[PDB]
């Protein structure tokens, strides 16, 4: 017994098909479609319709999961205490999302994500490519080439200090212009854009499967102003996260999202926030919050599945996201 | 009933559907409704074989009302009892879990839900020897957690490696897609009757919000029906094939008017059998795995009991 | 057979008079003693003369399928002054049981009864278990039409009125909740019932015991208080 109102059947169809007194697609199978336009009063089109929507609608367990994500590797920050904390990096097939105030290095952790996600397996790497949409328009391509740079000088120090010929073997083809053409650029001005964006992101990532990145600069901005509809944002961003959550386990990435915080005037003391209410507070698999503390930069881990919250210091140098 | 199909019952023919097609009443529901008798002299149709085929019809169809006694024992030995690693419900549930109940945990950010049933998963598959299955929706399982877990129990490799392959875990983002794994499992155990081993005894969905949030809002009420269906597609699982069905929600708003809550409305308030809402510790002691467990619905015990529960060190 | 003072006066003593047949439906939120409050009728009222009942038989329908068998044994159990366990199985045995999935099941159900009916007069009571469980899915499925929702539903009033008219049988029926209720059914369900009351109960932690009703005799427009306290033996009334 399969009730019709499981199937994404049509309003106008199920409701005829229900006024005429069939609950189950068991004897839908076997009706010729001749008689049944007839007795329903429908057309051949609809019939086929409904029959194949109807007929066309895996076994992994614990360990082959295991085996899968310990085949992948995880996302550099070259920030080590960092990557020691979240585990050796950002983790795949989940959403990531970034909250802190105003000039903290959101972004430049996005830059430096973009750029680490090109590190080939050899060094400790997963050798993909990256996504960046940009909802404020606060790309610059010269901090970008700056922090590239920095990243091939390292990579060329530890590659000498080893002293292996595989690892040269994989430089030549590490080149600033080779790896700078693997970051594919957008731009969403309003919410709507992004929105369609992201409807048409599965059919890019299909025609380009290398990816393994997708950067979203900037979510409160484009929903944060001129929406006084509160149950319509709810909606729209809940349906905006199920949708990235979709994408993340099917094409195997790793979504990373940036968010704003927002003074909350609790007790007598105001203390900041994350934005967007609290509806979206776990509508992300990992957040993470950057302070400022005393002229000191702190990366406190607030919510993940797999480590206990703690606290990490870090800095921004002229070569990117770094530690000390 | 739809279409005249052979062998649905003895002595169908396609002049009987044709004369009743032709005075308006086909279904079941309407011929049974209509008076034996109408149909038997208006039409002039013969009233024995009329009377024995609405008798053979109902019989096939019906569900037969049994005694209580019988049942009684037999549910005696049916039934079984889940331990997670805590008592602070065991203690106020008949000193046992029910296997082919409808519990579940209402928990905010952060609270602990889903590390409660990896807890408890582990514990089903490696101490008691069962196949379980878990349906993640937003991503929140990891495999590195569970090796964790069990690491804490067992020091042996083949024990964890035997164990993981007996825990299943399916993705579904969408109520179809989750419709559709219920459907096939309910299928596939329907086709395992015969057997005696391998048959998922323990089913987890890790959030049924994140999946009908999106379908909500609005002033329509498609949403209301899809998530009526899910629950009672969930509950005729746990109850005719006795299995012990675990879900998380979240709560509502926290204001002066309206106290906190667990989500979907009202409607959905009806459907599960017990509630475990977890909420975090304030001032000293938070922080850690510090939190307090306690009990709203359960139907057979008094509630508003609270409780302690560390995670932290657990496991 | 149909006497309401022998064992009933605590709750239902001064509203009623032997008469042929009645309806009552029972209307609240959740957690709010529904189940537990027809546990007790049911358990007080499931035992011969000799040891306190009525000697009566009642058949259960569930449509929640939230029925708990352990939770009536033990109600059953520390209810009986001569408890005992050889003598609790014939006590229960007694009782009959019927589950139902879909609204088109309840009422191939009510027409396939009828056999059981004539089969044995010993039943006195009738327990429908939340017939409320079947309203959105149909009324989206019916479609915008009023009338191509709730036919079933109408169909399933007039079976049950005319079984319990007929037979001369007693019902009992559980209610959601959508001045302190709203039109929930049809129209054909708002005559039938004889005697109607609510279920409420506050958030008092120290009082979890603490129950409270209000119900509403339209045959005499009286307006009557109750109040009731749970406990694991049962409820207790005060
Ligand atoms: N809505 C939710 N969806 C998924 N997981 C949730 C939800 N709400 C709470 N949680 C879980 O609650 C847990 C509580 O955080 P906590 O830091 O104590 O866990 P943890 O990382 O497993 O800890 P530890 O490794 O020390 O045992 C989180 O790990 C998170 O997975
Ligand atoms: N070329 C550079 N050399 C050194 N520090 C820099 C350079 N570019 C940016 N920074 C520092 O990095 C920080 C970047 O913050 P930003 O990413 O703009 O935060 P947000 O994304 O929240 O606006 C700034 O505070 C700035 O001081
Ligand atoms: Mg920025």
């Amino acid at each position: 017994q399969r009730d019709l109102v499981s199937f994404p059947l049509s309003p106008a169809v199920r409701v005829k098909l229900v006024s005429a007194g069939f609950q189950t697609a068991e004897e839908l199978l076997e009706v010729k479609p001749s008689e049944l336009s007839k007795e329903v009063g429908i057309s051949k089109a609809e019939a086929l319709e409904t029959l194949q929507i109807i007929r066309r609608e895996k076994k992994c367990t614990a360990l082959e999961l295991l085996e899968q994500e310990h085949t992948q590797g995880f996302i550099i920050t070259f920030c080590s205490a960092l990557d020691d904390i979240l585990g050796g990096g950002v983790p795949l097939m989940k959403t990531t999302e970034i909250c802190g105030a105003p000039g903290v290095g959101k972004t430049q952790l996005c830059m430096q994500l973009a750029v680490d996600v090109q590190i080939p397996e050899c060094f400790g790497g997963v050798a993909g490519e990256a996504v960046f949409i940009d909802t404020e328009g606060s790309f610059m391509v010269d901090r970008v080439v700056d922090l590239a740079t920095a990243c091939i000088q390292h990579l060329q120090l530890i590659a000498e200090k080893h002293k292996g010929e595989e690892h040269r073997k994989a430089l030549e083809d590490f080149t600033l212009d080779n790896i700078l053409s693997h970051i594919y650029y957008f731009r969403c001005r309003d919410y709507t854009e992004l929105l369609a964006q992201v409807y048409l992101l599965p059919d890019f990532l299909s025609e380009h499967s290398k990816v393994r990145l997708v950067i979203v600069d900037g979510i409160a901005f484009p929903f944060r102003h001129d929406l006084d509809d509160l149950s319509l944002r709810t909606r729209l961003l809940n349906g905006l996260a199920q949708q990235m959550i979709s994408l993340a386990n099917n094409h195997r990435l790793a979504v990373i999202l940036t968010n704003q915080m927002t003074t909350k005037i609790d007790r007598n003391q105001a203390l900041l926030v994350p934005a967007l209410g609290e509806s979206w507070g776990h509508a992300a698999t990992i957040r993470l919050i950057f302070h400022w503390d005393r002229k000191q930069r702190l990366a406190t881990l607030y919510k993940s599945p797999s480590q206990k919250e703690c606290t990490v210091l870090f800095q921004i140098k002229p070569q990117g996201f770094r530690d000390t | 009933m739809g279409v005249l199909r052979v062998g649905l019952c003895p002595g169908l023919t396609e002049e009987m559907i044709q004369l009743l097609r032709s005075h308006r009443i086909k279904t079941v529901v309407d011929l049974v409704s209509a008076d034996l008798e109408e149909v038997a002299q208006k039409c002039g149709l013969s009233y024995k074989a009329l009377v024995a085929l609405r008798r053979v019809l109902l019989a096939q169809f019906s569900a037969f009302p049994v005694n209580g006694a019988d049942l009684y024992e037999e549910l005696k030995t049916s039934t079984a009892i889940l331990s997670t690693g805590i008592g602070s419900l065991d203690k106020l549930l008949d000193a046992g879990l029910y296997t082919g109940e409808v519990t579940e945990i209402v928990g905010g950010p952060g609270s602990g839900k889903t590390q409660v049933c990896l807890c408890m998963a582990a514990n089903v598959a490696h101490g008691l020897q069962q196949n379980v299955l878990y349906v993640d929706s937003n991503g929140g399982l990891t495999a590195s957690r569970l090796l964790q877990l069990l690491q804490a129990k067992t020091q042996d490799e083949e024990e964890q490696a035997e164990a993981l392959r007996r825990i299943q875990v399916v993705h579904a983002f969408d109520i179809f897609q989750m419709l559709d794994v219920l459907q096939e499992l309910r299928g596939t155990v329907a086709q395992q009757v015969t057997g005696s081993s391998g048959t998922v005894k323990v089913v987890v969905v890790d959030s049924v919000t994140a999946v009908v949030s999106p379908l909500l809002g609005g002033q329509q009420r498609e949403g209301l029906a899809l998530m009526m269906q899910l629950a009672r597609e969930l509950k005729t699982l746990a109850r005719d094939l006795g299995m012990a069905v675990v879900v998380t929600n979240h709560i509502t708003r926290d204001r002066d008017s309206g106290r906190l809550k667990p989500a979907l409305g009202r409607s959905w308030s009806f459907v599960p059998s017990t509630r475990i809402l977890l909420d975090t510790i304030e001032g000293a002691g938070a922080s850690g795995g510090r939190r307090m467990a306690c009990l709203a619905k359960s139907s057979r015990q008094p509630t508003g009991f609270q409780e302690m529960v560390d995670i932290g060190t657990w496991g | 057979r149909s006497s309401l003072k022998e064992i009933e006066p605590n709750l239902f003593a001064d509203e009623d008079s032997p008469v042929h047949g009645d309806i009552l439906e029972f209307h609240g939120p959740e957690g709010t003693g529904k189940t537990e409050m027809l546990y007790h009728l049911t358990a007080r009222c499931i035992l011969p003369k000799s040891e306190g009942g009525l000697e009566v038989e009642v058949l259960f329908i569930d449509t929640d399928y939230h029925f708990d068998m352990l939770r009536l044994v033990t109600i059953l159990e520390h209810r009986l002054s001569q408890s005992s366990e050889e003598i609790i199985k014939y006590c229960l045995g007694r009782f009959f049981l019927v589950y139902c999935s879909s609204s088109t099941h309840l009422l191939l159900t009510l027409y396939s009864l009828e056999s059981m009916f004539c089969s044995h007069p010993s039943l006195c009571l009738l327990i429908l278990d939340s017939l409320s469980a079947f309203y959105w899915i149909d009324r989206v499925n019916g479609g915008e039409s009023v009338n191509l929702q709730e036919s079933t539903l109408r169909k399933c009033s007039q079976c049950l009125e005319k079984l319990v008219n007929d037979y001369r049988l007693v019902l009992f029926a559980t209610t959601q909740t959508i001045i302190d209720y709203r039109p929930y059914l049809c129209k054909a369900w708002q005559q039938l019932v004889k005697h109607r009351m609510f279920f409420s109960k506050q958030d008092d932690s120290q009082s979890s015991n603490q129950f409270s009703l209000v119900s509403r005799c339209l045959k005499s427009n009286s307006l009557k208080k109750h109040f009731f306290i749970i406990g694991e033996s049962g409820v207790e009334f005060c």
